[PDB]
């Protein structure tokens, strides 16, 4: 994979926005959406928020597990614990990319969610190089990834299944 | 062309108690080939003060004491020579005394210790090079 | 030992990682089926006399001979193949139809290949769904919205669109077309993506 | 199969394609039935067209769906074009009672592909060869699929009594057991009848 | 830029003072000196001076600006602030636009320029932008090296009803005004200094003409036309009638090939049967 | 993006047939002792003595070869014999396998088809070089942005070059994914010809 | 504020620069993977784009202040330990 498709599965989980025109009830392929009434909270799809944004003819709302408080828990439940502990979503930063890119001013502190979303990131990406030399130092040959997200799974994967055929090659070469 | 061996490598067909207690133990070399007791025993038909080791063999035998003792050379080389006048002496206590002290050099292959004079920084401090 | 001339073909593909096509070596592969031949010849004559005197201590140089052949046929295949892969891709990056910088430095029976493969691809395409089924040529990056801005950078006859409104296109005249059109020209050089 | 449970089969079968390292099952029915849909959303929207927005909000769901679909295509596309000898004696060969690997028009591609570079190689230098060389098999030459790869995958059946080997010695064969949501790193052989069965999904 | 190379430059204090002539160099001194600026605090950039200096500089300038007869120094404009470090004045990126779209060197067809300034609006380019305002710098130190040619030089000429001037290749820095559009600015800043400069009565109220060579192969000059200068010029210039009528009477080569009618195209040799004619019609 | 050459299968039982790194790694040469004599052929090193040490290809040497040693018998380079086995263990992040090479565990995973002794001996240096130089390669390669890498690759085979170029390539996609550049839409293969 | 203490006060406060670099250094490589635990010490150089003076300019009123002067390298001694 490539980000820009993690990016595109990303755009699937459910937001909730505030339209600001009239229409009635929509037929996806995918679900059901609407109706929307001008003033009024409906959740909707990511990839429809953002597009609705951009065109001027909505408001966003931020997720609950997007506080400043509750965040600010999480990024020390990670630096204590020493294994994956669990995400608020299983796609926390694409979220927290697109929202606060899109709509940084209908967030509240936006310049602090961000930056403790990036202390939780920078964290469980040195984990997995750790877990991915004992692994190799070890020659393991399985490893419980606990809570890994797509994303970090995609940054090093492709690299580190990569460098074990290699090493699986290199053992097995004296059977016959 | 690096020089990562004193042997040319290309062509050679044509507490303090741990370390006391380990070298002793390296030096024994009986059980396996008998390749030091061999040379104790050939210095002392010699009237020689030192013996040189390779480390070479240290790492196949102790991969731990051969760490610690290129990155802590004086605390492991005053624990050797200590616990080469004791197997001295557990050959031949009259020659284990007509000397004040023994030595011991070291010749082998070293990670990345061998260094030239240019590239000998102030991270080698207290540490076997070459 | 042998076989000089032939990894003097592979040798020059493995300088040109990047997928690029470079110019046919008729010479180098006349030369190694010519030295193919030569040796052929010049080892059945000592196999067929070998049953003809008992020189049976002839034998290895029937070995030395017999595998030193597959070698060039090895380095004579592959060279021949791997020439078949960076010819492919010119149908899925540049388009169905290529600019004579290319067809000129194929050789005149892999220009054959290529309209066969083009067309058993093209059949394959139009088979999957009941309308002229689903270009699969197109769509190479998740759609991001639903128009696109485009700038162009090169003189373009008139590029059509689907109800007869044609379109000029001049040199640095940007508009605001459906990327469901500008993608083919996009991706070859003739336009581009300005407002990312 | 409620036309919103299309699509959430259609990305599951769309991951497992982009690592798997074989050419997977075949499923014509999905690739039938989604050819559907957006055969008939096509049409209510160039009739009613008369609406700006509503429009709007369809064109862009087509055009995600479209795109998985397309490109979860030329994904199979690829491990054809580059296993085409392998992929065709394994589907002659087939017991019958299995699922192909093949559809029945991928299957004439591979053929015309086969056909068209024996073909080629017939007239360049297979040719001018001495008479006995004139001959090469492509069961050999084309390089077999490797299913000794390492992959992450997460699991939604809950597994037990899975053989891990590490090595060549059978005795170091430790046996592992499998929750439910978690997510391994496990090389694809041990796991292979459990892609085709649902039981995981490579991610 | 630094606080020093910007009052040299600004042709509105490059006027005043008369940052032209060694005998009133010495004002700008004086004018710092009266502030407490140290000589070499303000020969630096302004982003680097010292914190302590820059409190109340904004009137600790326009103050000591009144006992030197400079009133009008402050004016009313806008600002914006983007991210950590990027503020700008609504004069600033005027000043960065103008210049990228009017850039000397030529590379292909006339526009080619223009898509270049049209990209440094949006906020995804601010490295054209950042950019473009390096030639305006260049351009704004490369005008006050010819205001000071023109008129310690005095190639002003009082041809009559109007005042006239011209310029030579040879002078360095001259084929960077070849533009016709990039010629109306050194124009309107050369009135500002000259009736700033001279001692008469009647050419501190006469319209200028300028003229300079526009192609050597064609031989042709372009031609412009300012109002009379003032401090509340109603700004209703009438030159595109008088040289449509000159070039009527004369009946010359021309070409009013721009939107607005004041800039012309003129054959090098009908320079002076132009001027003649135009010169009896303005009367 | 979409030319996937043929790779290699120099470290499994046999390379691949139309593999461009396999043709080019078997070429280097490798030296042998011949059992018998070599008639009709004696002009490039008409015959050859027995028991005498020449130079031939790694390919020519896999079918002149059977279990019995009846036409020629095989000894390792120098880079695979028990000296330079030793320096591989000292430290292995040192050694130039540029120059030692430039197909180190290639070659040496081919080497294993002689039957010689020590082979549960060569199986084990590579193996254990291998891991050794791995925290150099997954740290000096997802690390290095904007750099010139030319430096921290100059001591690499085609093994590793393979790795580090993965590594960048995904940290290199990464950080063009952050800065909202990975979604315009541009020339894939034409901007190789400019 | 900081930037001014920088060019006025450099010895006392490029120590707690230093100081904060290693208590950020800390809380983003963290865990260590196995060979080294301890935290290194991070020599924070600086650049800036400012005009510089010349070595004729140095007044005694600049002990003490950050300066920034071109020139041409003209020896070089042997590293020592300090």
């Amino acid at each position: 994979m490539d980000a820009a498709e993690v990016e595109f599965l990303a755009e699937k989980e459910l937001v909730t926005i505030i339209p600001n025109f009239s229409l009635d009830k929509i037929y996806l392929i995918g679900g059901d959406l609407g109706p929307f009434n001008p003033g009024l909270p409906v959740e909707v799809p990511l990839w429809l928020a953002i597009n609705l944004k951009q065109r001027q003819k909505c408001r966003l709302l931020p997720p609950e597990w997007m506080d400043v408080e509750k965040l600010e828990k999480m990024r020390d439940h990670e630096r204590k614990e020493e294994t994956f502990t669990p995400m608020p979503s299983p796609y926390y930063m694409e979220l927290t990319k697109l929202l606060l890119n899109h709509a940084s001013d209908n967030i509240p502190k936006a310049d602090e969610i961000r930056t403790l979303v990036k202390d939780m990131w920078d964290t469980r990406i040195a984990k997995l190089r750790v877990s991915a030399d004992s692994f190799v130092r070890q020659q393991e040959a399985h490893a419980k990834l606990d809570n890994l997200t797509l994303m970090e799974i995609n940054t090093s994967g492709t690299f580190l299944t990569q460098a074990l055929n290699h090493m699986y090659k290199l053992r097995t070469n004296l059977q016959p | 062309m690096l020089p990562r061996s004193p042997p040319l490598p290309r062509g050679n067909l044509w507490e303090l108690r741990e370390a006391q207690r380990d070298y002793l133990d390296f030096l024994d070399d009986e059980e396996d080939q008998g390749i030091y007791q061999s040379k104790v025993r050939e210095l002392i038909s010699d009237n020689q003060y030192r013996l040189i080791v390779n480390v070479n063999d240290l790492r196949r035998k102790n991969e731990k004491r051969a760490n610690r003792l290129l990155n802590n050379a004086f605390e492991e080389l005053v624990a050797f020579q200590r616990a080469l006048k004791d197997f001295v002496a557990s050959i031949d206590a009259t020659y284990a005394k007509q000397y004040e002290e023994f030595y011991v050099g070291l010749e082998g292959s070293f990670g990345s210790k061998h260094v030239s004079p240019r590239t000998l920084t102030s991270c080698f401090l207290s540490c076997v090079v070459c | 030992m042998f076989c000089e001339k032939a990894m003097e073909l592979i040798r020059e593909l493995h300088r040109a990682p990047e997928g690029q096509l470079p110019a046919f070596n008729e010479d180098g592969l006349r030369q190694v089926l010519e030295e193919m031949k030569a040796l052929y010849e010049q080892n059945q004559s000592d196999v067929n006399e070998a049953k003809s005197g008992g020189r049976s201590d002839l034998i290895p140089t029937i070995k030395f001979r017999h595998c030193s052949l597959l070698r060039n046929r090895r380095c004579t295949v592959a060279y021949l193949y791997d020439r078949l892969l960076r010819i492919r891709a010119l149908r899925w990056e540049y388009g169905s139809v290529l600019p004579n910088a290319l067809r000129f430095h194929m050789a005149a029976e892999e220009m054959e290949w290529f309209n066969n493969y083009k067309r058993s691809l093209a059949t394959y395409m139009r088979s999957l769904g009941g309308d002229e089924g689903l270009d699969i040529t197109q769509d190479m990056k998740p759609p991001k919205s639903l128009y696109i801005e485009v700038r162009c950078l090169k003189d373009y006859g008139e590029f059509e669109v689907d109800d007869g409104t044609s379109v000029l296109l001049k040199k640095n005249s940007q508009h605001f077309l459906p990327r469901w059109k500008c993608e083919q020209l996009i991706r070859q050089g003739v336009l581009e993506h300005i407002l990312s | 199969l409620t036309p919103a449970e299309l699509i959430e089969r259609l990305e599951q079968a769309w991951m497992n394609e982009k690592f798997a390292p074989e050419l997977l099952e075949s499923k014509p029915e999905i690739v039938e039935c989604v050819m559907e849909q957006l055969e008939h959303m096509e049409e209510n929207l160039r009739r009613a067209k008369r609406e700006d927005l509503k429009v709007s909000i369809h064109q862009m769901e087509m055009e995600r769906i479209r795109y998985v679909l397309s490109s979860y295509l030329r994904c199979r596309l690829m491990k054809i074009e580059k296993f085409f000898p392998h992929v065709l004696e394994k589907e002659k060969t087939r017991p019958e009672g299995e699922p192909s690997s093949l559809s029945p028009e991928e299957l004439a591609f591979a053929r015309e592909f086969m056909a068209n570079t024996e073909s080629y190689l017939k007239n360049v230098a297979l040719k001018h060869m001495p008479p006995n060389l004139q001959k090469v098999d492509l069961f050999r030459a084309v390089p077999k699929p490797d299913l000794d790869s390492y992959v992450f995958l997460r699991v939604r059946e809950r597994q037990e009594n899975i053989l891990v080997e590490p090595d060549t010695d059978e005795q170091r064969d430790y046996v592992i057991d499998l929750e439910k949501g978690s997510q391994h790193l496990i090389r694809y052989k041990t796991i292979a009848p459990l892609v085709a069965s649902g039981a995981v999904q490579l991610i | 830029w630094s606080l020093h190379d910007s009052l040299c430059n600004t042709s509105y204090t490059a006027a005043r003072f008369k940052l032209w002539s060694v005998h009133g160099q010495k004002r700008l001194q004086e004018f710092l000196a009266d502030m407490g600026l140290p000589l070499k605090q303000v020969k630096q950039k302004f982003q680097a001076m010292d914190i302590s200096l820059k409190e109340n500089l904004r009137e600790m300038i326009e103050q000591s600006a009144n006992k030197f007869g400079m009133k009008d120094m402050r004016v009313q404009t806008f600002s914006i602030h983007f991210g950590f470090k990027h503020k700008f004045l609504a004069s600033d990126v005027v000043f960065a636009t103008m210049s990228l779209m009017e850039s000397p060197e030529k590379d292909g067809s006339g526009t080619d320029h223009f898509i270049q300034a049209l990209d440094s609006l949006s906020r995804s380019n601010l490295d054209k932008l950042y950019h473009g305002l390096e030639l305006a710098k260049k351009q704004l130190r490369a005008t006050q090296q010819t205001i000071a040619s023109c008129l310690c030089t005095n190639l002003v000429i009082s041809q009559g009803p109007f005042l006239y001037c011209s310029l030579m290749e040879g002078t360095p820095d001259v084929m960077l005004f070849s533009r016709p559009a990039s010629l109306s600015l050194l124009s309107k800043h050369l009135l500002k200094s000259f009736v700033c400069s001279t001692k008469n009565r009647r050419c501190k109220l006469l319209p200028l003409v300028m003229a300079a060579p526009l192609s050597m192969e064609h031989g042709t000059v372009t031609v412009v036309g300012i109002p009379p200068e003032t401090d509340s010029s109603d700004r209703k210039n009438f030159f595109g009638r008088a040289f449509e009528k000159a070039a009527e009477s004369t009946s010359s080569r021309m070409l009013h090939n721009h939107f607005d009618l004041s800039v012309i195209e003129l054959k090098a040799e009908d320079r002076s049967k132009f001027l003649d004619a135009l010169i009896s019609l303005l009367s | 993006e979409a030319y996937f050459r043929v790779e290699s299968g120099a470290l499994g039982p046999e390379e691949n047939f139309l593999s461009l790194d396999d043709i080019l790694m078997s070429h280097e040469k490798l030296p042998v002792r011949t059992e018998t004599a070599m008639p009709r052929l004696g002009a490039f090193f008409n015959a050859v003595p027995q028991g005498s040490k020449l130079e031939l290809p790694l390919w020519l040497a896999k079918g002149l070869f059977d279990n019995k040693r009846r036409i020629l018998s095989v000894e390792l380079p120098k880079i695979y014999q028990e000296g330079w086995r030793t320096v591989f263990s000292a430290d292995p992040n040192v050694v130039d396998l540029h120059k030692m090479g430039p197909h180190f565990y290639g070659f040496g995973s081919q080497l294993l088809h002689f039957d010689s002794p020590e082979n549960a001996d060569i199986s084990q240096s590579l193996l254990q070089t291998f891991i050794g130089r791995f925290r150099r390669i997954m740290d000096s390669s997802q690390n290095a942005y904007n750099e010139d890498t030319s430096a921290l690759v100059a001591r690499l085979d085609e093994m590793e070059r393979g790795l580090f170029q993965t590594g960048q390539k995904g940290l290199n996609d990464f950080q063009c994914w952050e800065k909202g550049q990975a979604s315009q839409i541009t020339a894939s293969n034409l901007v190789q010809n400019y | 504020d900081l930037a001014d203490y920088l060019y006025k006060q450099p010895a006392e406060h490029l120590q707690l620069l230093e100081e904060a670099a290693k208590e950020v250094a800390d809380e983003v490589t963290r865990p260590r993977p196995s060979g080294e635990e301890v935290l290194q010490d991070i020599q924070v150089m600086l650049k800036s784009d400012a005009s510089p003076s010349s070595i004729r300019s140095l007044k005694s009123d600049m002990m003490s202040h950050l300066v920034k002067i071109p020139g041409i390298i003209i020896a070089a001694s042997a590293v020592r330990a300090k």
